[PDB]
């Protein structure tokens, strides 16, 4: 399947990328943090530029936990909705279900058709034999 | 991480009676599904894609 | 008009029948498998030019009142490579169950004969057949046969007019898509 | 299909898991007294594990999808079984309406 088999790619090829990207910021940042003299930049400014980058690194580390969330619903979404297999197994249940319900309740209703028709032959051997005669 | 456990501990279950009923397919990002009898040989030209969107979903 | 029938042939293994079968039926049309049971006898003429006609007559072993068909499949009119398809004359002719008698008295010799058992689906003028050929045991016994081997034979194929080729073009499409499960490719019948 | 909702469960859980451990270790990292040496060390590896897990069983479902994946959106519905059922229900609804308004009038005849 081209179209699907190229989504599938793409798909591997973001979960390699994000995962790749979340270790470099990692380490990245636990290098930083473990701590450097300052020369010529000085603390002031690059202990704020520092502390920004950490902030930044920690909102790119928590969306990519969401960006994993969203592949989690997807995955859910197309195993629900690509399995071919299920669908065929759910159809078939239904149909027998519906049908047989469907059955059972003609079943009942010409046996009722019947009873109304008995009862509907009674009354067409009274009314038509009633004397009356206006 | 405290929030997705928050938002981790139904939409699910309700896909899965859509499925139930409507046999969706997929399209881009806006999953459509058919609301035509083209599959019982109807030879009428009108598409019948629904929509489905995320508000535990919505048609 | 002349009928062209387009044929793929590939094959699935048994232990895949079941997901095969799955998958079929998901993108196939809404309905049911059709499982038939079809015995095939093959019948040739030695006439003066070298080639031999020959003819092939199916009957329905698991239906009644169905009639015979006798079909002709003439050389395979394969040239250009892009349409990966066997493009070959096709006549059908429903028949009345003398047919045999009139067939060997009218010179035709029978050859070989080969029953099938299998799912026949439909995609709208696509239809797949998976069947399993069982090589008969003892060519009257009919009851008795030889599965000539494990896999089943998955034949998609399209008989439409000579000008139609759309279809065909759709056939391919269709057995690439199902080449995740299986491989659906144009196997000359030479060796 | 409790396979593929075990799966989901499975792959929040280990989500939260390490989000909460990398917090755990950054929050250790600023902390002036880091009692947790051997502790951390072992968190680390734990919070490792659980991403190579989580990799694996995406790798793993993603594969379940291309099994099953054709791109083809599939025919078969269950809309004729569906319409006929309803079809069935709504005559048999009629029938009932029509017993009951026959009853009625027999009820007003016995009232006199």
């Amino acid at each position: 399947p081209q179209s699907k088999e190229t989504l599938l790619q793409s798909y591997n090829k973001r979960l390699k990328d994000d995962i790749k990207s979340i270790m470099d910021n990692f380490t990245e940042i636990i290098k930083t943090a473990k701590i450097e003299d300052e020369t010529q930049v000085s603390r002031a400014t690059q202990g704020e530029q520092d502390n920004y980058e950490m902030h930044v690194r920690a909102a790119n580390i928590v969306r990519a936990g969401e960006s994993l969330m969203k592949l989690v619903s997807d995955l859910k979404q197309f195993l629900i909705l690509n399995d071919f297999p299920s669908v065929n197994e759910a159809i078939d249940q239904r149909n027998q279900q519906l049908r047989t319900l469907q059955e059972e309740c003609d079943r009942k209703l010409i046996t009722l058709r019947d009873e109304i028709s008995i009862d509907l032959y009674e009354l067409e051997e009274e009314y038509y034999s009633s004397s009356s005669s206006l | 991480a405290e929030r997705l456990t928050k938002s981790v501990t139904d939409f699910n279950s309700e896909l899965l009676r859509l499925r139930q009923h409507w046999k969706l397919r997929k399209v881009g990002d806006k999953i459509l599904g058919d609301l035509s009898y083209r599959s019982a040989g109807s030879l009428f030209p009108h598409h019948g894609t629904f929509e489905v969107i995320k508000n535990p979903l919505d048609v | 008009i002349n009928m062209m029938e387009y044929l793929l042939q590939g094959s699935v293994l048994d232990h895949s029948l079941e997901s095969l079968i799955h998958r079929l039926r998901g993108l196939c049309d809404n309905m049911e498998p059709e499982t038939f049971l079809d015995h095939e006898m093959v019948f040739l003429l030695k006439g003066q030019q070298a080639s031999p006609f020959v003819l092939r007559a199916r009957r329905s072993m698991d239906r009644a009142g169905a009639p015979w068909h006798l079909r002709y499949l003439g050389q395979p009119e394969m040239g250009d490579k892009n349409r990966h398809a066997l493009v070959r004359n096709c006549v059908d002719i429903a028949t009345s169950e003398n047919l045999t008698d009139f067939l060997m008295e009218m010179g035709f010799r029978m050859d070989h004969e080969f029953v099938a058992k299998g799912h026949l689906f439909r995609k709208g003028i696509m239809k797949i057949m998976v069947y399993k050929i069982f090589r008969i045991l003892v060519p009257g016994n009919t009851d008795s046969t030889e599965a000539l081997s494990l896999s089943y034979l998955v034949e998609l194929s399209v008989v439409a007019p000579a000008g139609q080729d759309m279809v065909s073009d759709d056939m391919k499409n269709f057995a690439e898509q199902l080449k995740p499960l299986v491989h659906l490719e144009k196997i000359d019948p030479k060796r | 299909l409790a396979n593929e909702r075990l799966r989901a469960l499975e792959d929040i859980e280990r989500e939260i898991g390490a989000i909460l451990q990398n917090a755990g270790t950054v929050i250790l990292e600023l902390s002036k007294e880091k009692t947790n040496e051997r502790l951390l060390d072992r968190q680390a590896a734990a919070f490792t594990a659980s991403v190579q897990h989580v990799e694996a069983e995406l790798s793993a479902q993603i594969r379940y999808l291309t099994q099953v994946a054709t791109g083809q959106p599939h025919e078969g519905s269950s809309y004729s079984s569906r319409k006929d059922c309803q079809m069935a229900l709504k005559r048999v609804d009629y029938a009932r309406l029509k017993l009951s308004d026959v009853a009625r009038t027999c009820e007003q005849m016995l009232e006199n």
